[PDB]
């Protein structure tokens, strides 16, 4: 059972204002939905669908296709490490073992508490400052392996 | 390092506390000139000439000429709708120039594609931005907002009668977006699957209508050149490509940063003179020089012009001119098994070569890391390096992902070679069968 | 070039024997994997291209093989003359340890060649059961 | 239109591609994701030939054929040792993580994956490494689904959406976990999904009537009837 | 597994059977025939069986006073070890899901990913 | 004589392709021998087409270049898939080699029919009738599909349907039933509410059990909740 909100259905139609045809807001109505309640449920892919007039197949295929739209439950806080080339030169994986430690957990599934989950990302777009790490809404640069617990210590 | 308008016309008026420069800040600084010469002294087909002329290469990666591009737009004045669309997603990785030329000047974009927009008869466009750049997101729409509040944007544009509308397309997440005709399936809410060309986005593009791709830093480019002339611009560097360019090296390096260099710069000169050269007691072993779709080059490469044609003889692609140095200490079969790991997983899976053949080059790599190679290994390495080349797969990034591999292969094959330690092995016996004991 | 390539077998030294004896134009090489020359030659020129094998230098003296074929239903006759049926005469020259294939097309509805015999005596049997499994009559 | 495969003369319709003007002609070029119906999209590589400039052209380079118009004065080759060797690499990339279920699959002796993998003749295996699994969904009485056996051809999606009108299949996922089905398990809605069992060319998408009481094509008594 | 292709391998065609299938989703001969007054003890049939179900044994007293009773039915034909080919499984190599090995549980597999699992 | 086309919808049993018939079964048909061994260890004889051109058997004639219209089925060596309708083609996507089967029974005539003046009026709901509306199903409405057991699980359950005005002025909600009589028959079905259904109109799925498919356009008596 999933009922949109008044204010996610506002925003989405104001998405739909600024294209020439209603799916091309698929991706941003689906990053409402994950903004407005940390994830898309499944009930959200069908509510997405009648609202856009497009099927729930398209805006499933959307949904999974792109990493950062999160289909699975996650953790009240996401770390986005990055994994990619530049922060490996730097060191990433000092970073990424100090995470593992601290979390108690492997990369890609959620804390017995829901509290932080972990993710591998991609390029921050951050390289000549890495290594790189993203959370919620908050990119970190510079980082070192005892940073971690006082840089995880912020974010309840 | 000083920074004048003549020689730095993108980075000149950059504020020293990294802030970004407002409407009121950029207009004293010489802003919005080029947007209004364009707008009230040239005809459209004028400003596409007048690019075209300049030499304006693209710097996507892909360097081709922005006016040729924008010369294959269709001369019907039936489909007056038309699109023009920044490839802001900048999901390269070693590529961090966008977010620098966003975050800290946004008028210079939205100028950029004022005066695209104009040239090209666009009647809307978009900025296809990454969903990771927030603050660049957050400027560039503040941006926006002060130029339609001054009437920069928006119906009757300096009183010319232009409309134009410009929106931010935060994006999702996914490397295969920054391809063009994936940037565009991407923008109509659809999987970024890449298309064929023919036809190309400039005969139908963004919903079947013209549409043109351009970057952020061509987009910066563009109001110098209709600001301070063409013969200026032509005259920057001797050298066949025209213009200024967002070059510097970056990985354990003394200063790993971004300036704005003349094309011809040899990369040792942004290495030493700009970087400060490699860390303390870190041997340079090789450097990549377009980010990570772009082959290895030795240190004897180092003494090269950075241009697309000197970059090409020598084996290698120019790409962003974003380097990246790879010292001594660094396993190679470790950082291309971690490249071809990303090239791997963000493929789009359209097409077989790339999405079947990526894979097992991971699995191959992760072998050899292990020291569990076998005998074949680095041969299938070579027969995929060469069978997803240009026209072998569906779009460029298999190309770009298999360049590194073989690249890393022609120069580094002892590396590649000490991780093969196991018998080849792809049966186990089966009592009762004898096998075919192959010589 | 392994042992069972396609092979026109045009420098056998029969071919050019047949060629300046009878002409270009009154045989037909075919390319096959038997490892003979394969020789179309018309019906009424049979009896005398079988007297020209026997009275070679070193001639074909044995008939190996006579038999017929159904082609009404054989799809790839490229470069093969139009035969709804088709009568092989294998001859092998021991003193030029070499061997030819001959075969003569036949119509559907004129199905009968000269009879072999007079040339091979074991021409008769194989003539026999020729005639039994095609109903091919050897005049 | 003029096209010269092998170096003989074809003459041929200008308005098709290559690999249908190819197979009119009697040519075999393997093919995947190109259906007569659907049209062509590219996408599995299978139909690569050799392409030349001109007839005095020595290096060529590879096209799809499905993607290649068939204009006049077209030069190709089929059999050339590149296009051949590429074509079964694309047939032993499909086999890399194809599922060892010939025997118990329903499409065995009417598999277009099989004719295919022999016809490049594909037969020593020398990937060691895992294969990829998926679960299977519900699509109801009639489909049967195997998502195992796929090779992302993306015919399914082409017929059941662009041709059928249908909505309820489609493509998720990405790189190499790319999935063809429903969102959620349920009954394929339109009423011509049984085509999938003919358009996928692989055991996914099966009769499941035909595979209660299965046998294999070659024991079937077979005749033109009119439904 | 009733894949019929022992039957088709041979040449004098007196193999017949019919493929069934249990709840789990294994596949099984729902009858198994050889009329054995026609088998030419050729070696085909166990030639071609992918799961080294059928196999040809060192017997060869099997007389009979009705041509009738040559019929072996699949009662008469399944013995209760693995003969000659002692430790091969087929379905420890199949792809499909059956009673104690689900998917990605076959033999070089791994587990199914969800396409809706977080990572990329 | 209106069916004078039918003799050349497919050539006689006396057709041949190069003197031999038609195959019904492809070259690899399996167990000759023993299909029918558990009746009787004899082989028994082979069944004779004397009405067709076609033949029990593998004894004839499916290759792709046959002179013939009537396929059985689609195969060429190297191609066992359906995809070995392309070698049946004489292009890929077009028509069968040799031609379709079949043959149109009339042609068009030259001068055409005068326009029809019965213009209806337009319909009156009227109280105590129902003006039965027919609703077809692709699973359900053919009595033959019908018979077909896997049908039963895709077929729905029968839903009389009605306007959310009548059903109101009935006072019936959505999922109970009421019970209707056409021609002494009192039977009884659940209500489905369909909007688009005209005022006025009842809506019956048709070919299902007991309804009959020549009620479209009849009226109904005693609609009443059961
Ligand atoms: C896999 C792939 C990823 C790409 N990513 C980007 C990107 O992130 N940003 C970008 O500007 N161009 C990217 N490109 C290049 C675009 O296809 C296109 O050339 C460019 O965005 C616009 O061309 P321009 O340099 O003339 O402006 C990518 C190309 C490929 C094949
Ligand atoms: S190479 Fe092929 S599968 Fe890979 S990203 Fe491009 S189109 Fe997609
Ligand atoms: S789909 Fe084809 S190749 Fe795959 S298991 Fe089935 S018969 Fe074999
Ligand atoms: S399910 Fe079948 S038709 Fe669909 S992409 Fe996979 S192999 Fe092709
Ligand atoms: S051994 Fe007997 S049953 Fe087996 S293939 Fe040969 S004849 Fe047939
Ligand atoms: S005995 Fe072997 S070949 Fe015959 S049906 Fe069973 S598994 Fe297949
Ligand atoms: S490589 Fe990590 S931010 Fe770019
Ligand atoms: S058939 Fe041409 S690429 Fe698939």
């Amino acid at each position: 059972a999933f009922e949109l909100s008044a204010a996610e259905r506002e925003a989405i139609e104001h998405e739909m204002h600024h294209y020439e045809d209603p799916r091309a807001a698929s991706i941003e109505a689906l990053k409402i939905v994950q903004k407005q309640r940390g994830w898309v449920p499944d009930g959200a892919i069908h509510a997405i669908a009648d609202v856009l007039g497009i099927p729930a197949s398209d805006v499933e295929g959307v949904a999974t296709f792109y990493s950062q739209i999160f289909r699975q439950p996650v953790g009240r806080h996401v770390i986005r490490y990055c994994d990619s080339v530049v922060c490996h030169i730097n060191g990433y994986q000092g970073i990424q073992a100090a995470l593992e430690k601290k979390l108690n957990i492997k990369p890609g599934q959620t804390t017995f508490d829901g509290r932080f989950t972990l993710l591998p990302t991609c390029c921050l777009g951050n390289c000549d400052k890495g290594p790189n790490m993203m959370i919620d809404e908050d990119t970190h640069a510079h980082l070192t392996p005892e940073a971690i617990p006082e840089l995880l210590e912020r974010y309840k | 390092i000083i920074r004048t308008p003549e020689t730095h016309p993108l980075t000149w008026r950059l504020r020293d506390d990294k802030q970004p420069v407002w409407l009121d800040e950029y207009r004293s600084k010489n802003g919005y000139e080029g947007a209004r010469k364009a707008l009230t002294g040239l005809s459209p087909d004028e400003i596409v000439n007048q690019v075209k002329d300049a030499g304006l290469k693209g710097r996507g990666g892909a360097g081709f000429s922005t006016g040729l591009k924008w010369s294959l737009m269709p001369k019907d004045e039936s489909m007056n709708i038309r699109y023009l669309l920044c490839n802001a997603d900048e999901m390269e990785p070693g590529t961090y120039k966008d977010r620098l030329l966003m975050e800290q000047l946004p008028h210079l974009l939205v100028e950029g594609m004022l005066i695209s927009a104009f040239a090209l008869k666009a009647y809307r466009g978009y900025i296809f931005l990454r969903g990771e750049y927030i603050e660049a997101a957050v400027n560039l729409r503040r941006a926006i907002a002060e130029a339609t509040e001054a009437g920069l944007l928006g119906k009757n544009i300096m009183g010319t009668g232009f409309d134009f509308e410009l929106f931010v397309h935060t994006g999702a997440g996914r490397y295969i977006c920054g391809e063009e005709t994936a940037l565009i399936n991407s923008l109509e809410g659809r999987r970024a699957n890449p298309r064929s060309k023919p036809p190309f986005p400039a005969t139908s593009g963004a919903w079947g209508k013209p549409t043109c791709v351009n970057n952020v830093e061509t987009l910066c480019n563009v109001p110098a050149i209709l600001a301070n002339g063409v013969e200026w611009y032509q005259n920057i560097s001797k050298s066949k490509d025209a213009g200024t360019k967002l070059m510097g090296f970056s990985g354990r390096v003394k200063n790993p940063g971004l300036w704005e260099l003349p094309f011809g710069t040899t990369a040792r000169e942004i290495l030493e003179d700009y970087a400060g050269g490699m860390r303390d007691g870190l041997k340079f072993k090789a450097w990549q020089p377009g980010g990570a779709g772009t082959d290895f080059l030795t240190e004897a490469h180092l003494d090269l012009p950075m241009e697309f044609e000197s970059i090409g003889k020598a084996g290698s692609r120019l790409g962003t001119a974003l380097a990246m140095a790879v010292d001594h200490e660094i396993n190679m079969v470790s950082l291309v098994r971690n490249l071809e790991e990303f090239f791997a997983r963000e493929s789009c899976g359209w097409c077989t070569p790339c999405r079947d053949g990526l894979p097992w080059s991971v699995k191959i790599l992760r072998a050899l890391e292990r020291g569990e190679g076998q005998p074949g290994d680095i041969e299938t390495l070579e027969q995929l390096c060469r069978f997803l080349g240009p026209g072998k797969t569906f779009c460029a990034h298999a190309p770009g992902a298999v360049e590194p591999l073989q690249s890393a292969i022609k120069y580094f094959r002892e590396e590649f070679e000490a991780g093969i330690k196991q018998p080849f092995s792809n049966t186990h016996l089966i009592n009762g069968i004898q096998p075919n004991l192959l010589k | 070039e392994p042992a069972w390539q396609t092979r026109d077998h045009l420098d056998d030294p029969v071919i050019g024997e047949l060629r300046n004896r009878f002409g270009p134009d009154a045989f037909t090489v075919q390319a096959t994997r038997t490892g003979v020359p394969v020789v179309w030659i018309k019906r009424e020129q049979l009896l005398e291209v079988g007297d020209f094998l026997k009275k070679l230098p070193k001639p074909y003296v044995m008939l190996f093989d006579l038999h017929g074929m159904d082609e009404r239903l054989r799809t790839h006759r490229e470069g093969l003359p139009a035969a709804d049926f088709s009568v092989f005469y294998h001859l092998i020259s021991i003193d030029r340890n070499r061997d030819i294939m001959l075969k003569v097309a036949l119509a559907e509805n004129d199905l009968h060649v000269p009879t072999f015999t007079k040339l091979f005596p074991n021409a008769n049997w194989y003539e026999r059961e020729t005639w039994d499994l095609f109903g091919i009559t050897f005049d | 239109a003029t096209i010269h495969v092998d170096g003989k003369e074809y003459e041929v319709n200008g308005a098709d591609n290559l690999l249908e003007a190819c197979l009119s002609l009697g040519l075999d070029i393997p093919y995947f994701c190109w259906h007569p119906a659907l049209g062509s999209v590219g996408a599995c590589r299978q139909c690569a030939v050799k392409q030349y400039q001109n007839a005095e052209d020595t290096r060529g380079r590879l096209v799809m054929s499905c993607m290649t118009p068939a204009s006049d004065g077209t030069f190709i080759s089929i059999d050339d040792e590149e296009a051949k060797q590429f074509r079964e690499s694309v047939v032993e990339w499909l086999m890399t993580n194809h599922p060892h279920d010939c025997p118990v699959c329903e499409e065995g002796g009417n598999c277009h994956l099989q004719d295919m993998t022999v016809m490049t003749g594909h037969s020593f295996r020398r990937y060691r490494f895992t294969k990829r699994t998926h679960r299977n969904q519900d699509l109801g009485p009639f489909i049967s689904h195997e998502m195992n056996r796929c090779i992302a051809c993306y015919r399914c999606v082409r017929y059941y959406k662009d041709y059928a009108g249908g909505t309820d299949l489609g493509v998720y996922g990405a790189h190499d976990n790319v999935y063809f089905g429903r969102p959620e398990d349920g009954t394929l809605e339109s009423e011509f999904s049984g085509n999938l069992v003919e358009i996928c060319p692989t055991g996914v998408f099966t009769d499941k009537t035909h595979s209660e009481r299965y046998n294999r094509k070659w024991d079937m008594q077979f005749a033109p009837s009119i439904c | 597994v009733a894949c019929n292709l022992c039957a088709v391998a041979c040449p004098v065609g007196c193999i017949s059977l019919q493929k069934a299938e249990t709840k789990d989703g294994r596949w099984y001969p729902e009858f198994f025939r050889i009329n054995f007054s026609r088998c030419i003890f050729c070696g085909l049939c166990e030639e071609a069986c992918p799961t080294t179900a059928i196999q040809l044994t060192p017997d060869f007293e099997m007389g009979e006073y009705k041509r009738q009773d040559l019929v072996y039915e699949k009662e008469d034909l399944l013995i209760s070890g693995p003969g000659k080919y002692p430790e091969y499984n087929f379905y420890r190599m199949a792809g499909m899901a059956i009673d104690g090995k689900d998917k990605g549980e076959a033999e070089n597999e791994a587990k199914p990913i969800d396409v809706k699992s977080l990572l990329p | 004589p209106e069916l004078a086309g039918i003799k050349d919808a497919a050539p006689d049993a006396t057709f041949r392709i190069r003197g031999q018939k038609l195959a019904r079964e492809p070259h690899r048909y399996s167990g000759r021998t023993a299909m029918r061994a558990n009746i009787s260890v004899h082989e028994p004889r082979q069944p004779q087409d004397i009405d067709t051109m076609f033949t029990f058997s593998m004894e004839g004639n499916n290759q792709p270049t046959a002179h013939r219209s009537q396929v059985p089925f689609a195969w060429a060596p190297g191609w066992n898939s359906p995809q070995a309708w392309n070698k049946f083609q004489d292009e890929v996507g077009g028509k069968l080699r040799f031609g379709d089967p079949g043959v149109r029974l009339f042609e068009t005539s030259e001068n055409g029919l005068d326009y029809f003046t019965s213009v209806p009026a337009r319909f009156q709901p009227q109280d105590g009738k129902w003006r039965i509306a027919p609703y077809y199903h692709l699973f359900g409405s053919d009595e033959l599909s019908q018979r077909a057991p896997v049908f039963q699980s895709r077929m729905p359950q029968p839903y009389i349907k009605l306007n959310p005005a009548d059903a109101a002025k009935l006072g019936v909600n959505a999922g109970t039933r009421v019970s209707f009589s056409y021609d002494g028959n009192t039977v009884t079905l659940p209500v489905e509410i369909a909007e688009g259904l005209t005022a006025g109109q009842v809506g019956l799925p048709m070919g299902m059990s007991g309804i009959a498919p020549v009620l479209a356009g009849a009226h109904l008596e005693d609609l009443k909740e059961a």
